[PDB]
């Protein structure tokens, strides 16, 4: 799309300086995401999002937001999972007749009950150019959300390598880098913007509203992350 | 009570980790964290504008907060200091209004 320079990738450091704290993202990716199987949207707030009747913690409903209206027409009284990260601060989902609630990005694919075996990904973390690990996420969809994915495995990065924590993280800047079987491939920077100082969830987790799909069975994923 | 604060009083040792909690009924967005001394007032530590969000006050260093919810506010000294010896009192707020609790005692030894 292509690959990041080093010196393009968001700071850390520069996040702390501007009185940021990391944690408001380390909480996205530890706390559970918002799931559900078969639903229907039951409702709009605007043509390009679709309110749906799950249960999250104390929560009866989500309002997914997706790019545009015509990808949300495509997702609309149709039978879906519901994958994605939910945020609370600065949420806008109008009752029908008063106002916060839960809210998320795209998350959306089309339920099969032919879609069973769980399939496993091996997400391969590259540290400083110079040491490996991988691990490995599970999903049962054969066509998974980008969003999906990248939860497992910043979710499994922040409890095991300390990818975010309250006051800042074990690295200074990284991205995660998805490629397709057919060779093309597209990247997120991990971290948040410096100038993002009050943490504003939504335009963080916007980058999911395209409702990328992708084929689980060949997917490849890579993590790259720089110490300071 | 609008906000109620525990434990009430706690001593604990240096090193201890002591979580405070902050419990409010008013449905309000914002909640704050701040500690009373004798030749400053209040200071704020940390606030949070809703379920999720935290943010850093004037006096961050050496605390965490957690705002797992609307009603709930906590804040998370991981290793005592005695610094850390003071009266908390947390207050949640909505736009014009601001409720405070009755303050926690903490003295670490």
């Amino acid at each position: 799309q292509p690959d990041p320079k080093l010196d393009e990738l968001n700071k850390v450091s520069d996040y702390k300086s501007n009185k940021g704290t990391m944690g408001n993202v380390m909480n996205l990716y530890m706390s559970p995401p918002v799931e559900g199987r078969g639903v229907i949207n039951s409702r709009q707030f605007l043509s390009h999002d679709l309110i749906f009747p799950i249960e999250y913690k104390s929560y009866n409903e989500v309002k997914t937001e997706l790019e545009n209206t015509e990808l949300a027409n495509n997702y609309k009284g149709k039978k879906v999972d519901i994958f994605g990260v939910p945020y609370f601060y600065t949420c806008i989902i109008p009752k029908s007749e008063n106002f916060g609630g839960c809210c998320m990005y795209g998350g959306l694919t089309f339920n099969s009950s032919e879609n069973e075996r769980d399939k496993l990904i091996t997400v391969q973390v590259t540290i400083d150019n110079r040491q490996s690990l991988g691990f490995t996420i599970t999903t049962n969809k054969n066509m998974v959300t980008i969003q999906e994915l990248d939860y497992k495995a910043r979710h499994w990065l922040t409890k095991e390598k300390k990818l975010y924590e309250f006051d800042g993280s074990a690295f200074e800047s990284g991205y995660i880098k998805f490629t397709e079987k057919n060779n093309t491939s597209f990247w997120f920077d991990l971290f948040p913007k410096k100038e993002l100082v009050p943490f504003v969830p939504y335009k963080f987790l916007n980058i999911y509203g395209d409702n990328k799909v992708v084929d689980s069975k060949s997917i490849k994923m890579e993590v790259f992350l720089n110490t300071h | 009570a609008a906000v109620t604060q525990s434990p009430r009083n706690k001593v604990a040792v240096t090193g201890e980790k002591v979580t405070l909690s902050c419990q409010q009924t008013n449905n309000h967005n914002n909640m704050y964290w701040y500690r009373q001394d004798t030749g400053h007032g209040l200071r704020l530590i940390h606030y949070s504008y809703g379920a999720g969000s935290t943010e850093k006050g004037d006096i961050p260093d050496g605390y965490k907060a957690s705002r797992p919810s609307q009603e709930q506010f906590s804040l998370i000294l991981e290793s005592a200091t005695p610094s850390q010896t003071s009266v908390y009192f947390c207050a949640s707020g909505g736009g014009g209004t601001l409720y405070f609790g009755a303050g926690t005692r903490l003295s670490v030894l």
